RNA sequence: UAUAUUAAUAAUGUUAUGAAUAAUUAUUAAUAAUAAUAAACUAAGUGAACUGAAACAUCUAAGUAACUUAAGGAUAAGAAAUCAACAGAGAUAUUAUGAGUAUUGGUGAGAGAAAAUAAUAAAGGUCUAAUAAGUAUUAUGUGAAAAAAAUGUAAGAAAAUAGGAUAACAAAUUCUAAGACUAAAUACUAUUAAUAAGUAUAGUAAGUACCGUAAGGGAA
RNA sequence: UGCUGACAUGAGUAACGAAAAAAAGGUAUAAACCUUUUCACCUAAAACAUAAGGUUUAACUAUAAAAGUACGGCCCCUAAUUAAAUUAGAAUAUAAAUAUAUUUAAGAUGGGAUAAUCUAUAUUAAUAUUUAUCUUAAAAUAUAUAAUUAUAUUAUAUAUUAUAUAUUUAUAUAAUAUAAACUAAUAAAGAUCAGGAAAAUUAAUGUAUACCGUAAUGUAGACCGACUCAGGUAUGUAAGUAGAGAAUAUGAAGGUGAAUUAGAUAAUUAAAGGGAAGGAACUCGGCAAAGAUAGCUCAUAAGUUAGUCAAUAAAGAGUAAUAAGAACAAAGUUGUACAACUGUUUACUAAAAACACCGCACUUUGCAGAAACGAUAAGUUUAAGUAUAAGGUGUGAACUCUGCUCCAUGCUUAAUAUAUAAAUAAAAUUAUUUAACGAUAAUUUAAUUAAAUUUAGGUAAAUAGCAGCCUUAUUAUGAGGGUUAUAAUGUAGCGAAAUUCCUUGGCCU
RNA sequence: UAUAUAAUGAUAAUUCUAAUCUUAUACUUAAUUCUUAAGUAAUAUAUAAUAUAUAUAUAUAUUAUAUAUUAUAAGAGA
């Protein structure tokens, strides 16, 4: 069938997958939280 | 098998008990534990259990459950007593000959269900049902994918017929070597029935 | 090389090396020292301490005499083969010889007896005493008072009993 | 329940017939708390591949990139079991000559020192250790392209009447491993001053708008 | 086909994205906005009420109102699952990172008391997957004259009349009243595919009832698709008439009639209707189009694996239809090839003969196991299973059957047959050095010392293999026969095959 | 004849074990979830004595040294 609405939205998997808490409760998303801050972005993550 | 609502049954495994140890009638002396032993349903130590009888439920060690000839319509057979290496021989479902614990667990009577074997599925869905997913064979599969995989046409590829990873899957002796059964007096059949 | 925190290892680690071939082809190898579990008897702990160690310390083990005089040792090579288990080892194996060579005479029953006293007079005051914070103020005063009750004896903290 | 509680001046509405109150006491002493935690520099563990060799596997790239861990304003090194060669020097750390020389390599592509003489530098020499044993050494598998101290497995000494250093032996020299501290010259970053045959496309906005689910990319 | 910026040509061309609209008035302002009327369209939706999502887009800033009994969340409880959390020096393993097992905490898509005669949650006193609702019962009626069947009813849902009250609250109840669907609560019971986890009562006091969601959109102009995109998107109600039906026709209420309009309707293009005579003469091919003489009740063959499988058989009958006069369901037989069958596949050119399958064989693993994963380990799945179990392999239901061979590659079992690699307690001995002993670098021997290797089997439903040459029955032809090679020489069956070049092979229909 | 009794080794097999390995489950003084040092109430071990029959071994008051207020049970085993 048709393409291109890959992108289906739910607050709960948003928040839970890409939130700031997913991040900074690991090695990982840690990095990546301090990464953007060191190149300076507003916004960290979801 | 012969097990239907209503029959009693024992277990052994503790020892005969002070009921008739008491009583004096059943006690060892006139040696009726024989006749109630060898009877379809109950429990005893291989010790008390005589050569020949047909037994299912089997153990290993004294203080461990019964783990051989467990299936359907599964039994085995009493071979030999050791006492002096506190041993026993059984002759398990698979034909293969092996050393027990003598104070090991085991059930008289061949385990219900003997027919389970008749049965036929008929179609995929019962085998879904049960929880079994398809199986893909080798041959239809890519190079990159099972040994077998590739070739134009049905084409078994001359490959000696193996496993997705390589192993040989007739004949190929899988335990091998020095971690073998240590307690393994003879082996089963194999291509013998 | 965590796996040696956790055991006495003699300051002997990993070793991540090539593996030549015939070709002169290299393939990046690894080299474990032969640890092995025991239990060797310790007198001052008057118990087996078991752990893992390398075959070579446990050969040292053999020619030194004991567990107690391997962990005892005071060479810098010592301490620093001792990791950080050997080094608690060590602590509980010296302060127990201490122990057992000055015992503590070679007080808390008179701070018993000042416990009620002090509970007392806070209560008349209007203030309360509990046993911890009891014994936090009074830990470390050396010099009693006599300003109530009669000190019916002069065990003075010198040569107890006849 | 840090407006959280034994003690207190009196009590409403009641206390299985002079005290103890679910809205509480001007009060007084005792008891649990708050992770904003950068970058770069340094040390250590593991470590590629592209590539070069006009192919490729030894070799190279390279102990580099990357990941991981741990310190300090710096870290690391450091006062000879060092060089040297019969004459002598006298701790580390950078730089120039020595020198692309000795050395080394499918003796290919290529790699490559030390003595010694100068420059920068600080007061640069000191004791903290009962003087160092599974250690030196040996065999074996690895180990900075030349030059080598660490390293898995296992055997394993001596006491200055001794030990390390060279393919080996003799003679002679030189220094004392298995115990330690050490400014300065150095690296990074941030301010201040000076000079720019530097920048208005390396001249202040914005890591914003916007693109991607995300890591991330990124304007005028 | 350099990069960025500006501007051109195509060009005032193509397009303006499923669509019914017309007057009068607001307004001597209007195709596009608002109102009224007429006309249409969706109506088991284009309506109503919601979930998720979202630039509040809404009937807006003066803005979406909760103690709970149909209020959701919040909170208690847990599933799947997650966790720099958790465990005498020592939970286990591991180059670091980290990974295991156990605890604990978290986590719905789930469970959670009472309540319209309206209701009360807190503190102190003890610690039931899924599916179905009888042949037969009793009265009164239609019943026939013993039928027997024809049914509310063989079970529930409430309101009226009477027999009674404590100054008419709870009962004991005898009568009256249902046609077809559907609902939530019982009772009994059918197959196997055997059907979640978790948080315990009376007493005495007690309750001033917190926080958050609430608009509108939500088969869409208000979300995901670069667009106000004919695509994608979860629930319940979904008037009546008619029907077996949520099919099909209409449409009562409701909503709507669209960022394109007005003419004209050439060639030509798309969607649609009709067609004389003929009926596949078209084409690679009946591709496309056309063809239905009940939809209910009867009746329904040969084959067959016995299954109204074939079958929704074909043809046919009954029921008003006799010139016809809604939509929808229903689109004929037969041979062959392949595949047992239902199913799966190349999201976006291949749906099949390919995959799967139920069935059939071989093989490994005795559980401290085979198999897979684990910079690698602990450990996990296998399995809380045990040879009728689990893994691997080929074949692919069933009928009739599955012939010959271990040469080769492997597997597998024994041969007192047989190389060597590493590892040492000694010295029959050369070289170097040294006045010297001595210090450094070897070859043979030991009671010693593997797997492999090659010998001999077994193993083909393991991987695999299954030949040539020449005359006799005075003939084409060759039952017998003669010869070389081999592990053996293609058996039963089938045959110009989806396998046959020659090849439009010969013959029949 | 016309190479092992002995000394040693090799091979095969069985046995034992604190090599190794796998499964399961009250007080007294002294420095109020603690420790230590001396003695205890009861739960358990060896050899000497009670008293039994054959001419190598039973069952118990009480005492001698080391401990609890890792361990047991089972399995594999040089
Ligand atoms: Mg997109
Ligand atoms: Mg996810
Ligand atoms: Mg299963
Ligand atoms: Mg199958
Ligand atoms: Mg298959
Ligand atoms: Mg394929
Ligand atoms: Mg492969
Ligand atoms: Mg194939
Ligand atoms: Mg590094
Ligand atoms: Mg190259
Ligand atoms: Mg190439
Ligand atoms: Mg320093
Ligand atoms: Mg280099
Ligand atoms: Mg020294
Ligand atoms: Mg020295
Ligand atoms: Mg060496
Ligand atoms: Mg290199
Ligand atoms: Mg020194
Ligand atoms: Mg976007
Ligand atoms: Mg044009
Ligand atoms: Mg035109
Ligand atoms: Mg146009
Ligand atoms: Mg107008
Ligand atoms: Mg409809
Ligand atoms: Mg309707
Ligand atoms: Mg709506
Ligand atoms: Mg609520
Ligand atoms: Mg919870
Ligand atoms: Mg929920
Ligand atoms: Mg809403
Ligand atoms: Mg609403
Ligand atoms: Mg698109
Ligand atoms: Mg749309
Ligand atoms: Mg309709
Ligand atoms: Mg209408
Ligand atoms: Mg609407
Ligand atoms: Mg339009
Ligand atoms: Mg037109
Ligand atoms: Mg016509
Ligand atoms: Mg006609
Ligand atoms: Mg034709
Ligand atoms: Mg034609
Ligand atoms: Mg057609
Ligand atoms: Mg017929
Ligand atoms: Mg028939
Ligand atoms: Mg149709
Ligand atoms: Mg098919
Ligand atoms: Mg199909
Ligand atoms: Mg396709
Ligand atoms: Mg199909
Ligand atoms: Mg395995
Ligand atoms: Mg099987
Ligand atoms: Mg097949
Ligand atoms: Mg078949
Ligand atoms: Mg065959
Ligand atoms: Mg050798």
């Amino acid at each position: 069938k048709s393409r291109g609405n890959t992108y289906q939205p739910s607050t709960l998997k948003r928040k839970r997958t890409f939130g700031f808490l997913a991040r900074a409760k690991s090695k990982q998303g840690s990095k990546i939280l301090k990464r953007r801050k060191l190149k300076g972005r507003w916004f960290l993550s979801h | 098998d012969g097990l239907r609502p209503g029959d009693v049954v024992e277990s052994f495994r503790r020892g005969i008990p002070q009921t008739l140890l008491n009583e004096m009638g059943g006690k060892v002396d006139p040696a009726i534990l024989s006749v109630k032993t060898t009877q379809r349903g109950n429990c005893l130590p291989i010790s008390m259990i005589p050569i020949g009888t047909i037994i299912h439920n089997v153990g290993i060690t004294p203080v461990g459950p019964g783990k051989f000839c467990r299936s359907a319509g599964t039994y085995a057979r009493v071979l030999a007593k050791l006492p002096e290496k506190k041993k026993a021989i059984v002759r398990l479902q698979s034909g293969e000959h092996r050393y027990v614990s003598l104070e090991a667990v085991a059930t008289i009577g061949v385990v219900s269900n003997i027919d389970h074997q008749n049965r036929s599925l008929g179609k995929a869905g019962r085998s879904r049902w049960l929880g079994i997913r398809p199986t893909v064979r080798g041959v239809a599969m890519n190079k990159c994918d099972h040994p077998h995989g590739g070739g134009r046409g049905k084409s078994k590829s001359n490959k000696l017929s193996m496993s997705p990873w390589g192993q040989l899957a007739k004949g190929y002796k899988t335990r091998r070597g020095k971690n073998q059964n240590r307690m393994k007096v003879k082996d089963r059949p194999r291509g013998k029935d | 090389f965590k796996q040696s925190n956790k055991g006495l290892y003699g300051g002997s680690f990993v070793q991540f090396g090539n593996n030549i071939s015939e070709s002169k082809a290299k393939t990046r190898k690894k080299w474990l020292p032969n640890v092995v579990k025991k239990g060797l008897w310790s007198e001052t702990l008057n118990r087996k301490i078991s752990i893992k160690m390398t075959a070579k310390v446990l050969k040292t083990i053999s020619k030194e005499g004991g567990i107690d005089n391997y962990l005892t040792k005071e060479k810098s090579a010592r301490i620093k083969e001792l990791g950080p288990t050997g080094w608690k080892l060590r602590y509980r194996v010296l302060k127990r010889k201490d122990e057992i060579e000055n015992p503590p005479h070679k007080r808390r029953r008179l701070m018993s007896f000042l416990y009620p006293l002090e509970k007392l007079e806070y209560r008349s005051v209007g203030k309360d005493l509990n046993y911890k914070k009891f014994v936090e103020l009074f830990a470390d005063v050396p010099v009693k008072d006599i300003l109530a009750r009669l000190e019916d004896h002069k065990f003075d903290l010198s040569t107890i009993t006849v």
